[PDB]
């Protein structure tokens, strides 16, 4: 037990940055929910479905983990094996649900670009109901699965170094899944520029739409990209309290990720914005 | 035989009218009318509610 | 109530030439496009020009391209189509179309339903 | 107030019901594509009809043909009950998905009346949004009228004598270079006022189709595909 | 011989300005001045009616001023209670192309019609409680624009083929034809005694006629562009019209000219729906700009807009009480205002 590692100034930064960034985070996100259920036609279609399960995922994840951050890095916490990876997955459930929200949406962009006489029939109401109820609970599955097994001591196993009670093996598994959806979002992404790019310029012989798609793929990557490659590092041993000293930082990513994903998703909408102008 | 059909029809519109009455009494009746049913219940979407 | 009269036009000589004018009542003259259409014996209403609002988009069907010249006055309400060289084939009765709604680039003049905004017409014999 | 709870229940009772069956009805509305389908009585809008058909009828003016493609429904309504001034009526099909114009290029002496009307549709206030499926029927009539002369083209279009025929055309195998430049320069006329207005919010899609042509409900298909792409395109803040 | 038919028209013409002339020695404006403008009106919708898949073409108000049927293009005729919202019925129409819809003054039928030129009657209140069409008027060879119900037996109808009509429902027969006008006769309005209606066409121009009689009792002129919407004044001895030339016009019948004219620079879209307030003072017009303008018709003075609306408001109307007004846009949503 000595994740605990934090100058009294870095420990200050720490604090200030959790706390105005889940600030931030759980402010837009409220302002998202209540615009996409203020309106009945936003409502009826699946995207505004999955943006409206996004946002409740990105304010679960921001509310639990300024409340477990800053309750073990900062408020140094006697823990223990059952109720702290209690909290690790009730953190876990709510960023996997986020990374499998922007899959959702993803996909659900991907098929009304792939095939869009097919998009209307394809997916509906009721398909994209149980695609973001199963979603949610594989998700809480999975947050589930360290409180059972894929335990460390509780186990027998060789364990890791920033989250005291996980094994290997699951953070091999979870960077997999997270990676595996995200691949599948920068495809679905890059497949959407390169139709328009075929349609759109090359076809008659588009600005707005390829920098939409940029900043959606640049914050993507500068929110879940180092992250990952650090738990990818720490997971093979490549170097020693140096790496988790900024684990603590880069973690912090995803917050701000939860304050940026309802901007460029449902601030860049123009119904939502047609129904936010109207109230 | 169109022609004759419309000049039947115009001689019977300038005949037996020939813009019968001013347009002093017609619009004196418009405002007259206009104004004794514009009670504040007769008429509730006026200035009332 | 609106009303185009025109005027001009009669017997001339195969390759003479002519003005036809369009006296427009009723309405404003500068926020309607204006059109020449014509009928000659055994077919139908043809578009022979037209001309926008302010006279900035004057376009002709092919068979009158370089002969035809559409332009309106404002000021006087007028219409005028000069017309030279003209052939046997322009042989028709001359109508002075208006198109059906102000500050549109979409007309159906043509209309042998007899359009409402449409001349009386003139006869020019070639 | 036993009665008015009553009243008040049976009523919301028969509003949900009303509302199930406008929710079923709204799943088939939503499922189908609606094509308007004009042309001149030359054109054989009516040949397109029937070669679909045989891939449905109509006898109170509107002829209705329903079609599918690849599992899609198209619904397409030739309106044939009424008179020349379409002026009025036209504006009913403000949310067709598309509109098929069928033009009888074979004929020279009505070609401006057709290039006029497709101008009236494409600069129309509430056709302005629509895209146009050009069909250019009758080629193999065209091809003979070029090949057999005496019929110039150049007395209807005196601009065809200043017209080559595009670097990026693709003619067919065995077709003579004289009907590949009419064809292209009739097709070239509709598309000079096609990209002239509408700035993408619409677009043409020409085609040439013979007398006989079975690719018409793929072709229409494939243009309906590619306006509800950019349609889809457009949905990310684009306008 | 055509030459001295026209020379004659011409003539008669004349007769009819030089009189109309001498009758106009004063104008409806003039005198209007010391009357109290009524003001800026505002009325925010009271209810919003969204049951429509698509573009609501037409709606009529029942004359109990709580029901209210509604046509949209989708191919549905749903009947609203604009009280509690709820939808008394749901005809689906054979052709969805519907241009009009009517309400009969009982109540027991519902009038439809369009571009398959057949006005459809469904009877409401069946014995078996379901709602089916009960007649099938064709005889039309345009498409039916406008359709009113004299009684539970009469409906005028017009159409697109420049002709109105008057049928004996229960016989399902033309029992008179009124063909006076030129271009499309795009809506109709029935007086207040039953006894005359105002028809405006697409040859910009309304006629009076006399439904007993048959005849053209009187025309009207002075819309540049073609009519779009028309009804009578309370009274039943004036009307207004909206064209596409956007300007509405208010004509007296008696006085057989324009009386007023309502328009504005910046308006320069037509009007497509037109309807008086119940004392008649106030003028409700929708537009194509999306938005619906009141006007002070004694006044002319543009008092009260109803915006709103995502698209074009095509249809308008106001109860029998003037409780409410209903105005149903191309949006497929229709609002209940007062
Ligand atoms: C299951 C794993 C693989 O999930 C992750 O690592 C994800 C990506 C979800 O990020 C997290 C980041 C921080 C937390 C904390 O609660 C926390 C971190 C350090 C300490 Cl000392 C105490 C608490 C949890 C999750």
């Amino acid at each position: 037990e000595c994740f605990m590692v934090l100058n009294p100034s870095q420990q200050l930064a720490i604090a200030v940055l959790s706390l105005t960034l889940g600030t931030f985070t759980v402010l837009e996100n409220l302002l998202v929910l209540c615009v996409i259920l203020h309106s009945r036609s936003l409502r009826c279609r699946p995207s505004y479905h999955f943006i409206g399960s996004l946002a409740v995922a990105d304010l679960l994840g921001s509310v639990i983990f300024v409340y477990s951050f800053i309750d073990f890095h900062v408020f140094h916490r006697k823990d223990s094996r059952n109720v702290f990876l209690f909290k690790l997955g009730g953190v876990t459930a709510s960023f996997t649900a986020s990374v499998g929200s922007l899959f959702l949406i993803a996909i659900d962009r991907y098929i009304s670009i792939h095939r869009p006489l097919a998009y209307k029939r394809i997916v509906t109401r009721p398909k994209a109901v149980v695609a973001f109820c199963l979603m949610w609970t594989i998700a809480i599955v999975i947050a589930v699965l360290p409180l059972l097994g894929w335990n460390c001591e509780k186990l027998q196993s060789v364990c890791s170094d920033i989250f005291p009670h996980i094994d290997k093996t699951y953070l091999m598994f979870w960077i997999g899944v997270v990676s595996v959806l995200l691949l599948f979002i920068v495809y679905a992404y890059m497949y959407i520029l390169w139709k328009a790019h075929s349609h759109a310029v090359r076809m008659i012989q588009d600005i707005e739409l390829a920098k939409t798609l940029v900043l959606i793929l640049v914050v993507l990557i500068i929110c879940w990209g180092p992250l990952l490659a650090i738990m990818v590092y720490d997971v093979f041993g490549k170097m020693n309290k140096l790496i988790k000293t900024v684990f603590a930082f880069c973690s912090m990513l995803c917050l701000l990720n939860s304050t940026v994903n309802p901007i460029i998703y449902a601030l860049r909408s123009k119904d939502l914005r047609h129904a936010f102008r109207s109230m | 035989t169109a022609s004759i059909a419309q000049a039947r029809k115009l001689v019977e519109q300038l005949k037996m009218e020939a813009n019968i009455d001013r347009i002093k009494v017609s619009k004196a009746a418009a405002d007259l009318m206009a104004y004794c049913e514009a009670h504040a219940k007769e008429d509730p979407l006026l200035t009332p509610v | 109530q609106v009303q185009l009269q025109e005027s001009g036009g009669g017997l001339v000589q195969p390759g003479g030439s002519l003005r036809l004018s369009c006296a427009a009542s009723g309405f404003t003259f500068s926020n309607y496009k204006m059109n020449w259409v014509r009928q000659a014996p055994g077919k139908g209403l043809e578009w022979v020009s037209d001309i926008s609002q302010s006279g900035a988009s004057i376009s002709y069907t092919g068979s009158v391209k370089g002969r035809f010249t559409i332009s309106r006055d404002n000021a006087k309400n007028t219409l005028y189509l000069q017309m030279n060289s003209l052939k046997p084939e322009d042989t028709a009765v001359y109508y002075c179309a208006r198109c059906p709604a102000p500050f549109t680039r979409d007309c159906f003049d043509v209309t042998s339903t007899t359009y409402a905004y449409r001349g009386q017409g003139t006869q020019v014999t070639v | 107030t036993e009665d008015q709870r009553n009243e008040e229940k049976a009523q919301r009772e028969a509003n949900k019901k009303i509302e199930k069956q406008l929710q079923k009805d709204k799943q088939v509305y939503r499922a189908t594509h609606r094509l308007l389908l004009l042309g001149a009585d030359n054109s054989g809008k009516s040949t397109i009809v029937k070669q679909m058909r045989i891939l449905s009828g109509g006898t109170s003016g509107i002829f209705e043909t329903k079609f599918q493609v690849d599992k899609v429904n198209f619904h397409m309504f030739d309106v044939g009950g009424q008179r020349d001034e379409r002026r009025k009526w036209i504006q009913c099909f403000n949310d067709v998905t598309a509109i098929i114009f069928v033009v009888d290029s074979s004929d020279y002496n009505r070609l401006q009346e057709a290039l006029n009307l497709f101008k009236s549709i494409w600069n129309n206030r509430w056709l302005r949004t629509i895209s146009v499926i050009l069909f250019l029927n009758k080629q193999d009539l065209l091809a003979e009228k070029v090949l057999a002369g005496k019929s110039k083209i150049e007395d209807y279009f005196p601009e065809f004598a200043r017209y080559t025929t595009p670097e990026d055309a693709t003619p067919e195998p065995g077709e003579d270079p004289r009907v590949t430049r009419a064809k292209y320069f009739i097709r070239d006329e509709f598309l000079r006022i096609s990209t002239a207005s509408g700035d993408g919010r619409h677009y043409c899609y020409p085609h040439f189709t013979c007398a006989v042509d079975t690719e018409n409900a793929r072709r229409i298909f494939n243009d309906c595909k590619d306006i509800i792409l950019q349609m889809n395109l457009r949905e990310y803040n684009l306008v | 011989e055509l030459d001295q038919l026209r020379q004659e028209a011409e003539q008669l013409k004349n007769q009819i300005r030089d009189a109309r002339k001498a009758c106009a020695d004063a104008t409806l404006s003039q005198i209007t001045n010391n009357i109290d403008p009524v003001g800026r009106i505002q009325m925010r919708t009271r209810r919003t009616l969204r049951g429509h898949l698509a573009k609501i073409y037409a709606m009529h108000w029942g004359t109990d001023s709580r029901l209210l049927v509604s046509a949209s293009q989708d191919g549905k005729l749903i009947i609203w209670d604009s009280y509690t919202t709820n939808k008394v019925h749901a005809i689906p129409l054979r052709s969805s192309w519907v241009m009009t819809c009517a309400y009969a003054p009982s109540g027991n039928y519902v009038a439809c019609g369009g571009l398959d030129n057949i006005c459809s009657i469904y009877n409401l209140k069946t014995r078996e409680g379901n709602v089916r069409v009960s007649r099938e008027l064709a005889g039309h060879t345009g498409y039916l624009s406008c359709c009113r119900f004299l009684d539970d037996n009469q409906i005028v109808t017009s159409s697109g083929d420049t002709t109105c009509a008057l049928w004996d429902i229960e016989t399902g027969q033309q029992t008179t034809t009124f063909t006076g006008h030129t271009g499309d006769v795009m809506s109709l309005s029935l007086a207040p005694d039953t006894r005359l209606f105002v028809s405006g066409a697409c040859d910009a121009s309304a006629k009076l006629w006399d439904v007993r009689e048959g005849m053209c009792r009187q025309t009207f002129t002075g819309h540049e562009s073609d009519i779009n919407a028309i009804c009578f004044f309370p009274n039943g001895n004036a009307f207004a019209t909206g064209s596409d030339d956007a300007t509405c016009r208010l004509f007296d019948l008696r006085a057989d000219q324009e009386l007023m004219t309502y328009s504005h620079d910046n308006i320069i879209c037509g009007i497509t729906s037109v309807s008086f307030s119940k004392s008649g003072r106030l003028l409700l017009a929708g537009y194509d700009d999306f938005n619906c303008n009141v006007w002070d018709a004694l006044k002319a003075d543009r008092a009260g807009v109803l915006a709103g609306h995502d698209n074009r408001v095509s249809c308008l109307g106001v109860t029998d009480d003037g409780m409410a007004v209903a105005t149903g846009s191309w949006d497929s949503f229709l609002k209940i205002w007062n």
